[PDB]
Parts: structure tokens; C-alpha cells; sequence
RNA sequence: AAGCUCGUAUCAGUUUUAUGAGGUAAAGCGAAUGAUUAGAGGUUCCGGGGUCGAAAUGACCUUGACCUAUUCUCAAACUUUAAAUAUGUAAGAAGUCCUUGUUACUUAAUUGAACGUGGACAUUUGAAUGAAGAGCUUUUAGUGGGCCAUUUUUGGUAAGC
RNA sequence: GAGAACAGAAAUCUCCAGUAGAACAAAAGGGUAAAAGCCCCCUUGAUUUUGAUUUUCAGUGUGAAUACAAACCAUGAAAGU
RNA sequence: GGUUGCGGCCAUAUCUACCAGAAAGCACCGUUUCCCGUCCGAUCAACUGUAGUUAAGCUGGUAAGAGCCUGACCGAGUAGUGUAGUGGGUGACCAUACGCGAAACUCAGGUGCUGCAAUCU
């Protein structure tokens, strides 16, 4: 008989890391949460009430409810053609901030700093981002590290 | 030990192998209904030296609790008491003085005045009417057993009528009944004051004299009999009442003295 | 006996469609105590704008 | 009821050894892995051939024996029992099934099909990979030319294109020839029974001088 | 050479083995409560077997836990009834030791005609001083090599104490 | 199929930058649990034997055990470690910052929460490429026996199974 | 592991080591050490009202669970649960 | 800098063996009248800080130490792997092309950092 369990499938996901079982160190009961943070999703089986389905864990979700102990996450879940509005409750261990905001929130801060600053310059400034542009041109000098020959090896003398 | 024993062992906290936390206490002491976002939660730490006694205010930060106020009990002699440090007398009047510094530290000192005239009574503080509410702290003692007559529901005791809400219940405070399972306000009033104490005092001054002097020899040096116990502490009372505030003491040296001197003896590699 | 082959084509022909978020979503599943108050609030507010 | 060989010998399921979950299983037809002078210093027998396999495929418990022996009674017959060591390098854990479709035991005509096909175990393989070794023979370099020979003789009897290399190495160690003559007028070398053990310079070093006192 | 060195005694042990409960065991409960002035207490068993008769937590044993002086005071008229000579097997590796004796009225007692006979193990434990911070609640902490009980500590405090004679066979 | 509201939105079977999750391949077992070949060094008042023996908490051979330091080989239902591929989210106007309004929730509090007013930034409005328009609704058909190929893979000796 | 009369491989008693190799009703996996385990104290939140949500899923049921609200209770010094 | 109370990151902090530690501090220590808990004032409670000490604990040093941590012209661009071919081969398997890219080993170095309050020659 086939078994479909609210944790199965789950020998090696809420199984702590190693050499870190126990409690949980207060630095998750401090971090403070409000409605619109992004956070990520990541159990612990030590914590049992508060759990989430082992499908959320990896996902990333955006905050709507806060209460006790707990709060609120809004994920979107495909399921055959479309997406779904999924509002489920999560105890606090289970959780932590995602870091990508943190990281782009201090990029507004530094571009809206370099406007305001390209305006008091007299100067026009670029703000969007842009990719890995070629290689420019060089000049190698050949004054220590002149070339070293080299050739292929055979298979004698190696096995 | 083996090699595979402490490849695989994992240590517990620092605190937790120093013995000096239970942070099973600490995660119910330090939480907040997240609702409450950044409201803190203040704690009354109360720890008990071997000849010294401590008194906290402490909130929680991610990088390590923040004390708000502070009050040890080797500044009571700035009040008047010189003797018995650790005692449970000593832990009312201490309870009091950081209720007392704290309450006027944020402003509160004369809406919440606590009680000025004990009798040894279960009584927690009221809120004011149409007014500020009262200072809301907790309680963690440590490691301690809690035990009736203990001297660390003294500084409950104490804070508790300095006025900065603690709350609690009776049942291990002294005098309170096990059987009838209510309180003896008498013997409570006798236990803020030296009643535990003076009556050994003025039972060994006519039983065995000598074995009083062993022990009470500094009560001897400015001739503290066992009826001036009363005037004495409730004299503290009043002092810190009137000024609670931690005035320091002066530095002998600038704290660059003082590491000069140790770092010639601290055996560097 | 559960071939999977070819659903992933059918989703994708009429496309995988986002919820389409808005703005003010629901308020169906959060805290009473939170929302009773935001109630009150936005009344008084109302009323305050009435005036100025 | 055996099975040919050539039913068995590409590596298609995933092993199934000897386990609670397969506990009964027979035992194989190899248990000796280890024959000749045992007991020999690494000192004696300098010279090291192998042999090792081409291909990627499963090597019977009965072929290791058979080979062992045909190897084993070549030796001992023209040069003695105290002049190799040979240790068969590779041990079969895994485990070869059986449908065997039995047509009765129970009723009337019975178990037919292959409703529950699932295998009856009945035999031992051992997985062997591309460049493995198989059997690992230590002798003195006079000996090289019988040493060579039982192993020609052996490759008979186990399927698949293996080779015979002549270690560059001493013995059965992991260091080359003069490498361990550099340790061994050094202090670095100290003996075991069967082995050796070498030295280090990390430590503690009165554990580290106690042992190998030749060496400071 | 310091104080808070010296092996200073801190308890024996007064442990009574039967076997089976009954009033065997009353009677071997009544013969402490003058030779300590406390209570004992007794040992529930743990396991069961078919040779002596025995089952889980039934009292079989009695003990009793002594300090002080008076510990002092039964080892004093305890090792007299053993002309004060021990052997080298009673002496453990942790520095306490131990011996059984038999007549329970060689200490001298009040027999009381209904207790009758039967025999009382002693073991005796000392340590320095400071051996709280293994048992302290707060800030326990083992002890160390340099402050350590050992055998040979033990049997020169009892070649120095009680005068002499331990049977190092 | 009928269309409806709009007109290049903010959408995409895609990449990048940033940030997360995984416990498969490989690897390892002189690292855990299990499996396994070998000898060597010891230990016993203590598993068996043998000589010396009145005996031994006696001695020596010896094989078993365990203990130590190595050594050979393994694990779909073992693992410290740990890829590739595939995968979740973000890349702004529904934004950022300032100011100060409401509330019966919250605070020790004129604290915080949530929603706001009024201001400034509106140009590169904050990565790449593309966009044959984006979004939305009603209704109904037929289908609800599937087969093959590369690769991963389970049974089976194997099969055009 | 070291020790204590009868007492022995094993009753009881004492110390040291001891990251879990124990226990947690029951399968297997996970989880757990001032505990989630062992002992004790007080107890009935195994309660009332009806809702929102997660799993299986048509995003219907049933079953089991999660997080709040309003009332009443227990426990505890208290947080808290 | 030393120490104490509360702590954050939870082994660079642990473990083992030895040595040292002025100051205060912490501690060990001293007594059971009382609240209190024990068979045992050992633990726990309360009392004096008065009797006595640095032996312990504690902190710091040491070690070609175990362990842990970090990083590499170590291994190894190896193993594995995504895509491709009317590529090789009886096959098993393999090579090549465009790309991603480990672990164990080996070597070197490291051995707690720090926040609030008080306090000490």
C-alpha cells in the first residue's frame, strides 16, 4: 500500500545539520517580522508545532499576519495550469529574512545618494547595472615571465 | 578520549558549560508576542554571591542583554547598613533601591510610590487612573531553587513595594501556610527587618555569649544590639527613598593603570 | 497507469498564469484583535478628512 | 540450479547484499583471500605484479576461487609455498537473484506467470570496475617470470579483457622503490607483522621517539 | 604543608543486603535507629531472578548515609572489631574503601532479643576540601589530578590515622 | 466560438547579478552504524586446552576473546563532506526619504503597528533579450485503450516483454 | 572500570568515565539531555462558541493537524505553556 | 588589561597531561536559632563574611598533542555531469567538441571573538 503522509519523504529534510542539534539560539525569537518582509522557509524537527509541509521548505514567501509565537505567509503554489494563493501559518523557528532584499534595498539607498549627488555635481550618472562587458585591450609584458614550453605528456613512465 | 568521540562531539552553549544560564528559562523570559514588534521585555536578574548580592534590569538585544539599572548590594552603606550584605533584609532594601532608581530614571517616581509604610502584605501595584500604567518587569532567579523564605522573593518583595509591578503570589514568601494555605504578615514584616537574625542575637547573648561574638563580632564594634534592627533598615528605607541614585566611586587610576600592571603578570605566549 | 507525458505542453499552451496580485488585499485570515482596530482607525480618519 | 555466467555479468540492478532487509543468503565459494608466505616482511618480497581489469562487469565468488587456485597450485609447484604472497584484492557483496518458476509447493498447479516475480537469491558477485585491481601478488624480482605466468593462467577463468601491470611500487605499499629505500636508512620505516609503519613530523613527539628511536 | 588538602571524611554507609522482605527486614531496619539516630531507608530492588527469589521494587535492602563525627566515632569502634586491620583489595582506585562484618553487636549495642543476627556492609568515602563543584547546581566543575583522592593517598591517611597496620598484601 | 474592458501595460517553457533549499552522482568508512581479509603489540585472579604442579589472586606454551596501532574490500533501504542538471524569490511609481494625522489594538510612555495627509525625487523610473498585444468572462465539442526513440531507471536470464 | 561479609557472571551499596551508544505504548524514520527521557507535586486545554488555513485535493468531502479571536480553567514565584 | 552579573556567535571556545596566577573579585570554606528539604544541613534553605586557603574551581600559558577552523599554483580541472554527432566499439564501455565542476588525501597557518552595567593597583 502506498503511503502519502503529511512527512513523508522527509528521512534527511527537517533532520538537523550536523552537530547542530539542541535548542535554538535566541537570535530567531529577536529577529522581529512585519507584514511584506520576504522571508525563506527552512524547518527544524525539533520544532514540531508550527511545521510546515515539506513542499514550502526551500520556498520564499512574503509575510501578512503576525501573532504570538507565529505568523503568516503568503507562497504561491503551481498546481496544473496556474498559480495559488497559499496563506499558511508558521511558527517563527521556521523561518528566516531573505537576504536578497537586504542587498537591494542598500542599492536604492546608493543610487538615490549618487542622484541627488549628480545633481549637486553639474554631472549625469548611470544607476542601472549592466553585465559582464568584454575584455578591453592590454599590453602583457614579457620581462620575468617569458614562456615556458610545454607539451603533452606520454602514458610511460605514468601507468 | 578517542579521536572519533570529539570529532563528532558537539559542545553545548558557553553559558550552558559555565552552568550559569538555562536558556530553556531564558527563551519563555525573553520572547515576545511578535505583535509587540520591538517592545522589549524587561527582567529583574537577582543573583546571589557569596558575599554580595546583585540586582538587574535587563533587556534583550541580538548582541547580548542591555541593562537598563543596576543595583548591587555594597552601596547599601551609603544608606546605613554595614553588616549582614546577603541577608533577606538586605534583599527588600536592595529590590527597593533599583525599584526606586529605575522608577525615577524614567520618570514614574512620584505616580508609583509603592508602599511607604510596610506591614508585611500581599499587595501588588495598581495602575494609576486615566494615567501611566506601572513598570512591567519579570522575574528570573538564576539557577535558584525556588523555595519558600527565600531571599530572592525578598527582592520581589522589595521591588514589588518599590512599585514597579512584579507580579507574583505568596506562597514562597515566609509565614505563608502550607495547611490553611494563606499568610503571616507579621512574621513577613519581622523577615524584612531582622527577625530571622536578631532574635538568634538576643537568644545567644544570654545563652552562649561567646559563640555571638564569633559571629556578630563586627555587630560589636559600633555596639549594634538586636532592637536596633528596625531603626536601622527602615532609616535604609527612607534613604533610599530620598536618593536612590548610583552615585560611583572614585577611580583611584584611569583603567590604563590598571591594565599596567596586570599585563606584567598575564603570561603572554 | 499514470504516464505524466504530456501535461506539461497542456499547461503551457494557454500558459501559467500568476495570481495577479492587487493592491489592499484581503483581510480574512489575520488577527481580529488587529483588524477590529484598523476599523476604528480608518473611520477616524475619514472623519478627520471630513473637517481639513 | 546454477545459472550460466554470462547471464550475470554486466552490472544492470543496483546491489542488493547481505542484510536485515536479505538476511538469508548463501555464503560463497571464496572465504581464503589470502595465501602464501602471510606472514613476510615487507622487506622480503619488493617486487609487486597486479592484475587488473579493462572492462566493467561482475566477477563470480566461484571464478575467484577457481582462479585462486589455478594461480595458487602453479606457484607452490614450481617455486614453493614460501616465496609469494598473493592477496585477492576484491570481495563479492553483492548478491545475484533467481526467479526460479516454481510450479508447485502448496497446492495444485501453482506460482505461474510472473505474478511476484521477485528473485530467490542464489549466488555472489563481485563489482569490478575500469582499472581495478583483482589479484595483488608479492615476490622477489626473480620470481617475476612464474608470478606472470599464474596470473596468465588465471585470467582464464574470469571473463573480460584484464591486463597484468608490474608495479612501480614496493610491495604491497604505496610508495615507489627508492622512495622507501629513503625512509628505510632513514628512520622513517618501522615494522609491523604484515606491514610497516611509517613516521611523521607531527605528533607528540615522545609517542614519535619512543617508536622509531633509530630515526633523531 | 595547607589546609584544605587533608583527606577530611565526609560520609559511610551502612548497607544491609537480605534478600526478602518480612519482618527480617524490620528487624534489620530497627538496629540503625540507634546505632545512627536516623532512619534508614530501603532499597526497592531493580531486577528480577529465580535463585534468590527476587522482583522489581521490592525491599530486600536497607541503607543509611552517615557525616560527621559520628561516622568518625562507628569507624573508630567498627575497625577495633577488626583489630583495626584492613587489606589492599578494600582500597579502590578512587581513594574510598570498605569491609562487611557479621555480629552487629561488636559495636557494643543494646541487643534487643528480637533482632537476633545478621551481618552490615561499610563503605567509606573521603575527599579535600572542595569537591561542592561537582554537585553545586550552578557552575559545576570537575575537580582536579593535583587535588585528587588516589589509593596511595588513602592508605597513608589510614597508615597515619588509626595508628597503623593496613594489610598491604 | 462568441467576445468584453484596455492599449505596450507589465507579461515570458530564456539568460545574468544577488540570495535561499535539496542530500542524488561521485567520495568515505586509519569518521559514526552495519559488512569484511590479514597478520603483528598487549591485556585477564576471569572461555577453553596442554607442561610444571598439594595448591594458588602460581609460571609458561596455546587458542579464543576484547584493548591498542595499522591493513584488504563494500552499502537502494549508511554517512562527516558534497556536485552537475533541474528548482524558490527579488531587480522599484502599488517606489524611496522627510513631515505628522487617526485608532477601542500595543507600549512604562507623547512607544510601536497598520492606514493616511502634505512635501521632494518623476530625465537611465533603477539588469540582459523578445513581445505577432495584455488582462477578463461565458459556453460547448471530441478525448478520458496509447505506442516509439535518446538518456536515468525498477522487476525479469532475456524479450519486438 | 574500581571497590564492600555471606554475595558468586547477576541481589544491594559507593566513586570515576560516559553526546546518548538509553528511554520516549505500538511499525519505521526523524526529534529530544538542568529535556521531549527518570522520579514527584497540582490537575482536567481530552472544555464552550463557531470561523480562517495546510496535507491528500476537483483546490469538494472525510480524517488528522496548524495559527489566532472571544469566554472559562488548570499549572507555576513568574514568564509562559 | 583582570574580575563579576546578564549575554550574543556557539569547539579558533572542546578534550587530555603539566605550570603559573599581585589586586580586588569569584570560590572554597564556618553554624544550624528561624523559613525550608533532606535517612544524611552532602544537595537545597537560612545566618554571619566572622573563623582559615589559593590546594581546588576559575582565568591564563605550555604541547613537532587529539579535535575543530580557515586557505591554497596539493590532489584535480581528476571523478562526476548538462548539451551534440549517420563518433569508435560485437558489446560492456570509451574518446572527442562546447560548458559546469567535487570530495578524500597532502601542505601551511590558526586555537575564541565581542556587547551592556559594575569594579580592581
Amino acid at each position: 500500500g502506498k503511503s502519502h503522509g503529511y512527512r513523508s519523504r522527509t528521512r534527511y529534510m527537517f533532520q538537523r545539520d550536523f552537530r547542530k542539534h539542541g535548542a535554538v539560539h535566541l537570535s530567531t525569537y529577536l529577529k522581529v517580522y512585519k507584514v511584506g518582509d520576504i522571508v525563506d522557509i527552512k524547518a527544524n524537527g525539533s520544532i514540531q508545532k508550527g511545521m510546515p509541509h515539506k513542499f514550502y521548505q526551500g520556498k520564499t514567501g512574503v509575510v501578512y499576519n503576525v501573532t504570538k509565537s507565529s505568523v503568516g505567509v503568503i507562497i504561491n503554489k503551481m498546481v496544473g495550469n496556474r498559480y495559488l494563493e497559499k496563506r499558511l501559518n508558521l511558527r517563527v523557528e521556521h523561518i528566516k529574512h531573505s537576504k536578497c532584499r537586504q542587498e537591494f534595498l542598500e542599492r536604492v539607498k546608493a543610487n538615490a545618494a549618487k542622484r541627488a549627488e549628480a545633481k549637486a555635481q553639474g554631472v549625469a550618472v548611470q544607476l542601472k547595472r549592466q553585465p559582464a562587458q568584454p575584455r578591453e585591450s592590454r599590453i602583457v609584458s614579457t620581462e620575468g615571465n617569458v614562456p615556458q614550453t610545454l607539451a603533452p605528456v606520454p602514458y610511460e613512465t605514468f601507468i | 578520549k578517542s579521536s572519533a568521540y570529539s570529532s563528532r562531539f558537539q559542545t553545548p552553549f558557553r553559558r550552558r558549560r559555565e552552568g550559569k544560564t538555562d536558556y530553556y528559562q531564558r527563551k519563555r523570559l525573553v520572547t515576545q508576542h511578535k505583535a509587540k514588534y520591538n517592545t522589549p521585555k524587561y527582567r529583574l536578574v537577582v543573583r546571589f554571591t557569596n558575599k554580595d548580592i546583585i540586582c538587574q534590569i535587563i533587556s534583550s538585544t541580538i548582541t547580548g542583554d542591555v541593562v537598563l539599572a543596576a543595583a548591587y548590594s555594597h552601596e547599601l552603606p551609603r544608606y546605613g547598613i554595614t553588616h549582614g550584605l546577603t541577608n533577606w533584609a538586605a534583599a527588600y532594601a536592595t529590590g527597593l533601591l533599583i525599584a526606586r532608581r529605575t522608577l525615577q530614571k524614567l520618570g514614574l517616581d512620584e505616580t508609583y510610590k509603592g508602599v511607604e509604610e510596610v506591614e508585611g502584605e500581599y499587595e501588588l501595584t495598581e495602575a494609576v487612573e486615566d494615567g501611566p500604567r506601572p513598570f512591567k518587569v519579570f522575574l528570573d532567579i538564576g539557577l535558584q531553587r525556588t523555595t519558600t523564605g527565600a531571599r530572592v522573593f525578598g527582592a520581589l518583595k522589595g521591588a514589588s513595594d518599590g512599585g514597579l509591578y512584579v507580579p507574583h503570589s505568596e506562597n514562597r514568601f515566609p509565614g505563608w501556610d502550607f495547611e490553611t494555605e494563606e499568610i503571616d504578615p507579621e512574621l513577613l514584616r519581622s523577615y524584612i527587618f531582622g527577625g530571622h537574625v536578631s532574635q538568634y542575637m538576643e537568644e545567644l547573648a544570654d545563652d552562649d555569649e561567646e559563640r555571638f561574638s564569633e559571629l556578630f563580632k563586627g555587630y560589636l564594634a559600633d555596639d549594634i544590639d538586636a532592637d536596633s534592627l528596625e531603626d536601622i533598615y527602615t532609616s535604609a528605607h527612607e534613604a533610599i527613598r530620598a536618593d536612590p541614585a548610583f552615585k560611583p566611586t572614585e577611580k583611584k587610576f584611569t583603567k590604563e593603570q590598571y591594565a599596567a600592571e596586570s599585563k606584567k603578570y598575564r603570561q603572554t605566549k | 497507469n499514470h504516464t505524466a507525458h504530456n501535461q506539461t505542453r497542456k499547461a503551457h499552451r494557454n500558459g501559467i498564469k500568476k495570481p495577479k496580485t492587487y493592491k489592499y488585499p484581503s483581510l480574512k485570515g489575520v488577527d481580529p484583535k488587529f483588524r477590529r482596530n484598523h476599523k476604528h482607525a480608518l473611520h477616524g480618519t475619514a472623519k478627520a478628512l471630513a473637517a481639513a | 540450479a546454477r545459472r550460466p555466467a554470462r547471464c550475470y555479468r554486466y552490472q544492470k540492478n543496483k546491489p542488493y547484499p547481505k542484510s536485515r532487509y536479505n538476511r538469508a543468503v548463501p555464503d560463497s565459494k571464496i572465504r581464503i583471500y589470502d595465501l602464501g608466505k602471510k606472514k613476510a616482511t615487507v622487506d622480503e618480497f619488493p617486487l609487486c605484479v597486479h592484475l587488473v581489469s579493462n572492462e566493467l562487469e561482475q566477477l563470480s565468488s566461484e571464478a575467484l576461487e577457481a582462479a585462486r587456485i589455478c594461480a595458487n597450485k602453479y606457484m607452490t609447484t614450481v617455486s614453493g609455498r614460501d616465496a609469494f604472497h598473493l592477496r585477492v584484492r576484491v570481495h563479492p557483496f553483492h548478491v545475484l537473484r533467481i526467479n526460479k518458476m516454481l510450479s508447485c509447493a502448496g497446492a495444485d498447479r501453482l506460482q505461474q506467470g510472473m505474478r511476484g516475480a521477485w528473485g530467490k537469491p542464489h549466488g555472489l558477485a563481485a563489482r569490478v570496475d575500469i582499472g581495478q585491481i583483482i589479484f595483488s601478488v608479492r615476490t622477489k624480482d626473480s620470481n617475476k617470470d612464474v608470478v606472470v605466468e599464474g596470473l596468465r593462467r588465471a585470467r582464464y577463468k574470469f571473463p573480460g579483457q584484464q591486463k597484468i601491470i608490474l608495479s612501480k611500487k614496493w610491495g604491497f605499499t604505496n610508495l615507489d622503490r627508492p622512495e622507501y629505500l629513503k625512509k628505510r636508512e632513514a628512520g622513517e620505516v618501522k615494522d609491523d607483522g604484515a606491514f610497516v609503519k611509517f613516521l611523521s613530523k607531527k605528533g607528540s613527539l615522545e609517542n614519535n621517539i619512543r617508536e622509531f628511536p633509530e630515526y633523531f | 604543608q595547607n589546609p584544605m588538602r587533608d583527606l577530611k571524611i565526609e560520609k559511610l554507609v551502612l548497607n544491609i543486603s537480605v534478600g526478602e522482605s518480612g519482618d527480617r527486614l524490620t528487624r534489620a531496619s530497627k538496629v540503625l535507629e540507634q546505632l545512627s539516630g536516623q532512619t534508614p531507608v530501603q532499597s526497592k530492588a531493580r531486577y528480577t531472578v529465580r535463585t534468590f527469589g527476587i522482583r522489581r521494587n521490592e525491599k530486600i535492602a536497607v541503607h543509611v548515609t552517615v557525616r560527621g563525627p559520628k561516622a568518625e566515632e562507628i569507624l573508630e569502634r567498627g575497625l577495633k572489631v577488626k583489630e583495626y586491620q584492613l587489606r589492599d583489595r578494600n582500597f579502590s582506585a578512587t581513594g574510598n574503601f570498605g569491609f562487611g562484618i557479621d555480629e552487629h553487636i561488636d559495636l557494643g549495642i543494646k541487643y534487643d532479643p528480637s533482632i537476633g543476627i545478621f551481618g552490615m556492609d561499610f563503605y567509606v568515602v573521603m575527599n579535600r576540601p572542595g569537591a561542592r563543584v561537582t554537585r553545586r547546581k550552578r557552575c559545576k566543575g570537575t575537580v582536579g589530578n593535583s587535588h585528587k583522592t588516589t589509593k596511595e593517598d588513602t592508605v597513608s591517611w589510614f597508615k597515619q590515622k588509626y595508628d597503623a597496620d593496613v594489610l598491604d598484601k
